[PDB]
């Protein structure tokens, strides 16, 4: 199983209108290409940042990616992941958790 | 005792793809990232404000012929690793991970091994200092190597070379690797189904290892718990989440405990 | 300090 494997989560605990770092995390895949975008409301955001690959100690790929945000309530958040192994995009839901 | 890593990682893609870099090389320092080249800007650049404050440009230039001698390296070796097996085209990856660990001072452990198409290929045996071919194809490969002595090279690299750097990047960023700081933690239930799922988030701290289990009642209950692991922020710190399956409105039955370098007593948070 | 990785055959 090389399927990425997913989270999304915020650098700090989520309050409205406080700035804040959306992360969407993916591990454990091969090969090494992915695509990863965050998305307020079906749409991607801006400012996102890419790590460069990297892999553990089983060879199996990571890549984090982060954006500098203000979660608005009434607004949602996500992360939209594309894989070989995957047979059409997973898109993975952040839980504001406020 | 007082344990220290040093740690480069290599990938060469045939297929990246899109607008990415075919070839990166990164090391770390105690797991943490300190130095990056990739086949785009064939310079190596820091990831760390202790390395950028303490190397010089002769430590940067130094790097960076290494780099470009190791991208056309592994430019060279996708070639040859396709035609060894009678492959055309389509994706493949080479993998290279070597580094030394050291302990109290000295070196307990140096390692320089391979992979092809994220599978072991060859690994150097530094004891009996012989490279182990992890498949038939991999033998021409580990016989050429001890021909031209290669295991005498690396075992001077991983136990003169490595070492006397890891010393010296320690050294430079003692009071960025040792720091600790506090996770912020948030307890949240949601109900649905006849399920009252509880989560437990532990936002920024460092260093990476955290312990972070469930209690009802005040007793360990590691049944219906599921772990995220744990995962990076942007800035060099850690996350994690766990969760617990428990029934609807019994929430305040429930503690999470999380175990940290930077707390001095397990934490324990609620919902 | 990084070095040089080996070539394949």
């Amino acid at each position: 199983d090389l399927t990425p494997k997913v989270q999304v989560y915020s650098r700090f605990p989520a309050s409205a209108g406080t700035k804040n770092v959306l992360n969407c995390f993916a591990a454990g895949f091969h090969p090494p290409k992915i695509s990863i975008t965050l998305m307020k409301d079906g749409v991607p955001m801006e400012g996102a940042q890419y790590s460069d690959m990297s892999f553990n100690d089983d060879w199996t790929f990571q890549r984090l990616v982060h954006a500098d945000f203000t979660p608005s309530s009434g607004s949602t958040y996500a992360c939209k992941v594309e894989h070989e192994t995957l047979k059409e995009p997973q898109v993975y839901k952040w839980d504001p958790e406020f | 005792m007082e344990l220290h890593t040093l740690r480069y990682i290599q990938t060469a893609m045939t297929d990246p793809g899109p607008g990415q870099p075919w070839f990166v090389t990164v090391g770390y320092v105690d797991g943490e990232l300190f130095v990056h080249y990739n086949s785009t800007a064939r310079r190596y650049v820091p990831r760390t404000e202790w390395i950028a404050a303490k190397a010089d440009q002769q430590y940067w230039d130094g790097q960076t012929q290494i780099g470009q001698g190791n991208e056309q390296i592994d430019r060279e070796n996708l070639g040859i690793l396709q035609r060894r097996y009678n492959q055309t085209g389509g994706s493949h990856t080479v993998q290279w991970m070597y580094g030394c660990d050291i302990l109290e001072g000295g070196p307990i452990r140096g390692y320089y091994q391979m992979a092809y198409d994220g599978r072991d290929f060859t690994a150097f045996d530094k004891g009996t200092m012989t490279f182990t071919a992890a498949v038939p194809e991999a033998v021409p490969t580990k016989r050429k190597w001890e021909e031209e002595s290669e295991p005498e090279r690396w075992k001077n690299y991983l136990e003169e070379t490595c070492v006397e750097w890891l010393r010296r990047y320690v050294e430079y960023g003692k009071a960025e690797l040792g720091r600790r700081e506090r996770p912020e933690v948030r307890v949240w239930g949601k109900e649905a189904d006849g399920i009252l799922t509880l989560s437990c988030r532990a936002h920024g701290f460092y260093p990476r290892p955290i312990v972070v289990s469930w209690l009802k009642d005040g007793a360990v209950r590691g049944q219906d718990a599921h772990s995220g692991g744990i995962v990076p922020n942007g800035d060099g710190t850690y996350h994690t989440w766990v969760t617990i399956d428990a029934q609807p409105g019994d929430g305040d039955k429930y503690q999470c405990r999380v175990e940290h370098a930077s707390l001095p007593q397990p934490g324990l948070y609620s919902w | 300090a990084v070095k040089g990785v080996g070539t394949m055959v």
